[PDB]
């Protein structure tokens, strides 16, 4: 799945 | 109900895994009204992605079981009311976040790096009200989440280096945003694909105190551009 | 409202990791005062659980970081403070089920396996309670945790074959008791390596419907056999 | 770690 930024 | 007091418990209750504590002790601080420090300013973040992170998780979870219940009356609808009383759940987090951003948090930023770190929070968690907002009032979320990354990014590419950790992730969300929420996969990709082609082209800026970080969105943001080119 | 629109919102939960709504579905379902089904016991039994093994996870760490700032009063005191506040929160949860277990499930157990299953979970939320007791309390919680397991024992020496999931996991979590609240690694050891043993005679007793989790228990009687005997 | 018994 795409990812958003960890913080 | 002290300051440094309050940073100290948010803290422990970040070692225990407790976010609602600790998101509550960081609302705490943030009401206060002075600006956060650097270390503030990232508790309060950390806490309330993870506290909002679970609902949009479980909503995940249960939006797929009624699509998949489709046909099966009951079942569909327990799945829907369940997902109707996450989403109000999600909802009041997003608000709360929201609030203090317009409150505090943008309004006392003052410096660039933190005004491009609360306005790409504040696109993020409109975006979070976005993917689960429906009918008349979605049209407007999408705007707000779309004019707080807008400005973000403006201010990012006037004032930060290509590899700094915040405008890659800015780029990065951004980017998310146009996929996900505009539906608009070649403007995601255009956005992901020169974020990454200017950090690449400037890795002299890195620096050894965040160079991990800005690597780390760099693969990241190809890692989007493969899976939508894929 | 119906029992069977709790126990399937309970399904719901468990899916989401909801773990506070699945626990308080199923307290409702024991509340209306029919045994429960085996898929309702585990339901039960899976949400609180979770819920009760949030704090225990919390309560350590707390209780470390108290240990460890020794000399240091202010940041101490914060960290006492709120490991009593964790406590408080574990014992409450622990109280819950050990009251439905003498008002509801104890009671009402008419075939062998539901009582060692109910007089198992009674020696294990007193277990936890013995984990955070101190001082005037805890011998009264240890030989509570005792007592019911003893009478599971024995139950189920008498009642169930070795190879029976839930004699397994009395014997492994009897044993846990033996080993970290009474401090006898040889009684802890003795239980779990006979009960390993009696069921590795009688694979052929082994249901399709019973043997993932007795296979998967004895695994964990011979991990930690393992691990006290190096 | 030791372990009990899951859920």
């Amino acid at each position: 799945s795409r990812n958003s930024t960890p913080g | 109900m002290d300051k440094n007091e309050l940073v100290q418990k948010a803290k422990l209750a970040e070692q225990a895994e407790r976010y609602d504590d600790m998101a509550a002790c960081m609302k705490s601080v943030t009401e206060q009204g002075a600006e956060l420090s650097n270390e503030e300013r990232n508790l309060l973040s950390v806490a309330y992605k993870n506290v909002v992170g679970a609902r949009r998780s479980s909503w995940r979870v249960v939006s797929s079981i009624e699509q998949k219940t489709e046909g099966a009356e009951k079942k569909q609808q327990m799945a829907r009311e369940y997902r109707e009383k996450i989403e109000t759940e999600l909802r009041d987090i997003c608000n709360d976040v929201l609030s203090l951003l317009e409150k505090f948090l943008i309004p006392n930023a003052s410096q660039a790096e933190s005004k491009v770190f609360y306005l790409k929070m504040k696109g993020d968690y409109y975006r979070y009200l976005a993917e689960v907002a429906a009918g008349d009032d979605k049209k407007g979320i999408v705007d707000q989440s779309q004019q707080a990354y807008q400005e973000a990014f403006e201010i990012s590419k006037k004032e930060m280096q290509p590899t700094h950790p915040i405008r890659l992730g800015l780029a990065l969300n951004f980017s998310v945003f146009y996929y996900e929420i505009l539906n608009s996969p070649e403007k995601a990709c255009s956005l992901a694909k020169t974020a990454f082609d200017e950090a690449i082209a400037e890795l002299d800026t890195l620096s050894e105190e965040s160079y991990k970080d800005s690597t780390l969105i760099m693969q990241l943001l190809r890692d989007n551009l493969t899976l939508w080119t894929s």
